[PDB]
C-alpha cells in the first residue's frame, strides 16, 4: 500500500571553484574544449598535462612551475585542476605567499614546514594490543620498597589472559583510574591506555553512576594488526620536536602548555631522513612525494626568494606550483628593484612559466553557464547573453557574482529561473570596480 | 488458461482454498508499507 522514503541532510557549500573536476584532457594530452568543467586555456592547460605526467612519475625533486597572467584568468583554477587530476592520494599543500610572516619562527622555515609537508609517506604500522574487561590489578615489589612489575587479568568473549607487564602500564593504569571490571583497550608499542567505561556485566549495579557502561570486547586478549598510516615527513619532524608521545610526567606535562612553533634544527631531519630510508629499504613503507603550490607567490620578500633557490635545488624537495598575477612590479623587501612577476630573475630562471590567456566573450558565455548548472539555477537565453555582455565590458568575476543575487530577485517574483530584468536590475543595485571607481574619482574631494 | 485449468483439476481432488474473508468477516487488512 505505502510508499515512504527521507533525506534532509544539507549538502556541502558551493564554492569559486568546485566546478573544476580535472584537467579535461584526451589521451594524446591535448586538451578538449570544455571538459571536467573547464573551458578555453589549451596551450597552459596542456602543459599542467606535463606536469601531473611530472608528479606521476615520481623521479624528480624540487622542479617549479610559475602560472602567470592577468587577474581573472584561471591560474588558481588550473592549480586546483591539477589537484583534482592527482586525487585523494597524493598530496596537494596549498599555501598563499603571506602566510610565511609568522610571529613564533622564521619566515625561511616556514617554508620548509610546508617544503616537509608537501612530501607524503603511507606506513604499514604493525601495532600489538591488549583489550578487555579488567578482571585483577595487582603490583609487584623489589628492594628499597617500590613498585616492579604488575599482573593483570584481562578477559573477552574469546578468553581470558593473566599478563605480566612494565610498572609504567601500572603507572598509566592509576593515571586513567582503572579499576576491576572496567573494559580497557593497551596500545603494547606506545604505553598508552584507554578507558572505555564498566562492562555491560554491571550495568544496573546502582541507580546512579556517572558512567556509560560498554559490551565485552571481541576476539583474543593479546593481537596485531596492520594499520595503514598515511602521514607527511613534517609531522615526523614536529612530532620529534616537542613529543606528547610516551607516558611519562614530562610528555604528559608537554601536551598541555601552550604549543609554540619551534624553528626545527638541520640534524633532526637527517635523522627523519635516515629514518624514512629504513622504513623504505624494509618494505614497510611507500613515499607519495606530491606537489607544494604558492598562490599570490609575489609578496614573498627578498628572503624567502633567496631562500628557495637552495630549497628547489635540494634532492629531497617536492614538486612545486607558483602563481602571479603582476606586471614589472618592485620586489618586496628590495624597495630599488623591478622585475617580471613579482619575482627575482635570479628565481626566474628556475621555473618553467606557464602562460595564461585572457577570454574571449565566446567563452565568457560558457563559464557563466557551467557555473550557472553548478550554483543550481535556472538562466534564459537572453538573460545568459547579458551576463556574457556585461562581462565584455566589466571582469570575468563580476559576471559571475551578478548570478545568485539575480536568482533571489527571480524567486522573490515568483519565477523558475533568472530572466534578463533580473539581470538588468541587479547590475543598478551591486557596481564592479571600473563603474565604482569613475563615481569615486569624479566626488574624490569628498573621501 | 489451458494448462493451468488442467493443473488446477489435478490439484483440486486432493487441494483446499478459501480466501481469508471466512475470519476478516472479523479482522481487518495488514497495512503494508514499502
Ligand atoms: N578555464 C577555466 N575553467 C573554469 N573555470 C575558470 C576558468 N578560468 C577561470 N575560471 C573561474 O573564474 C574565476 C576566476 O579564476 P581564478 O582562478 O580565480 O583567477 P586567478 O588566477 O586570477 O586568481 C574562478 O571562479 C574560476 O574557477
Amino acid at each position: 500500500k505505502i510508499e515512504e522514503v527521507k533525506s534532509t541532510t544539507k549538502t556541502q557549500r558551493i564554492a569559486s571553484h568546485s566546478h573544476v573536476k580535472g584537467l579535461g584532457l584526451d589521451e594524446s594530452g591535448l586538451a578538449k574544449q570544455a571538459a571536467s568543467g573547464l573551458v578555453g586555456q589549451e596551450n597552459a592547460r596542456e602543459a599542467c598535462g606535463v606536469i601531473v605526467e611530472l608528479i606521476k612519475s615520481k623521479k624528480m625533486a624540487g622542479r617549479a612551475v610559475l602560472l602567470a597572467g592577468p587577474p581573472g584568468t584561471g591560474k588558481t583554477a588550473l592549480a586546483l585542476a591539477i589537484a583534482q587530476e592527482l586525487g585523494s592520494k597524493v598530496p596537494f599543500c596549498p599555501m598563499v605567499g603571506s602566510e610565511v610572516y609568522s610571529t613564533e619562527i622564521k619566515k625561511t622555515e616556514v617554508l620548509m614546514e610546508n617544503f616537509r609537508r608537501a612530501i607524503g609517506l603511507r606506513i604499514k604500522e604493525t601495532k600489538e594490543v591488549y583489550e578487555g574487561e579488567v578482571t585483577e590489578l595487582t603490583p609487584c615489589e623489589t628492594e628499597n620498597k617500590t613498585i616492579s612489575h604488575v599482573i593483570i587479568g584481562l578477559k573477552t568473549a574469546k578468553g581470558t589472559k593473566q599478563l605480566k607487564l612494565d610498572p609504567s602500564i601500572f603507572e598509566s593504569l592509576q593515571k586513567e583510574r582503572v579499576e576491576a571490571g572496567d573494559v580497557i583497550y593497551i596500545e603494547a608499542n606506545s604505553g598508552a591506555v584507554k578507558r572505555q567505561g564498566r562492562c555491560d556485566t554491571y550495568a544496573t549495579e546502582f541507580d546512579l553512576e556517572a558512567e556509560e557502561y560498554v559490551p565485552l570486547p571481541k576476539g583474543d586478549v593479546h593481537k596485531k594488526k596492520e594499520i595503514i598510516q598515511d602521514v607527511t615527513l613534517h609531522d615526523l619532524d614536529v612530532a620529534n620536536a616537542r613529543p606528547q608521545g610516551g607516558q611519562d610526567i614530562l610528555s604528559m606535562m608537554g601536551q598541555l602548555m601552550k604549543p609554540k612553533k619551534t624553528e626545527i634544527t638541520d640534524k633532526l631531519r637527517g635523522e627523519i631522513n635516515k629514518v624514512v630510508n629504513k622504513y623504505i629499504d624494509q618494505g614497510i613503507a611507500e613515499l607519495v612525494p606530491g606537489v607544494l603550490f604558492v598562490d599570490e607567490v609575489h609578496m614573498l620578500d627578498i628572503e624567502c626568494f633567496t631562500y628557495l633557490h637552495r630549497a628547489l635545488e635540494s634532492s629531497i624537495a617536492p614538486i612545486v606550483i607558483f602563481a602571479s598575477n603582476r606586471g614589472n612590479c618592485v620586489i618586496r623587501g628590495t624597495e630599488d628593484i623591478t622585475s617580471p612577476h613579482g619575482i627575482p630573475l635570479d628565481l626566474l630562471d628556475r621555473v618553467m612559466i606557464i602562460r595564461t590567456m585572457l577570454y574571449t566573450p565566446q567563452e565568457m558565455k560558457q563559464i557563466i553557464k557551467i557555473r550557472a548548472q553548478t550554483e543550481g539555477i535556472n538562466i534564459s537565453e537572453e538573460a545568459l547573453n547579458h551576463l556574457g555582455e556585461i562581462g565584455t565590458k566589466t571582469t570575468l568575476r563580476y559576471s559571475v557574482q551578478l548570478l545568485t543575487p539575480a536568482n533571489l530577485l527571480a524567486k522573490i517574483n515568483g519565477k523558475d529561473s533568472i530572466e534578463k530584468e533580473h539581470v538588468e536590475e541587479i547590475s543598478e543595485l551591486f557596481y564592479d570596480a571600473k563603474s565604482s571607481a569613475k563615481i569615486l574619482a569624479d566626488q574624490q574631494d569628498k573621501y | 488458461e489451458n494448462q493451468l485449468s488442467r493443473l488446477h483439476m489435478i490439484l483440486k481432488p486432493f487441494m483446499l482454498r478459501r480466501i481469508k474473508k471466512d475470519v476478516e468477516n472479523e479482522l481487518s487488512d495488514k497495512i503494508e508499507i514499502l
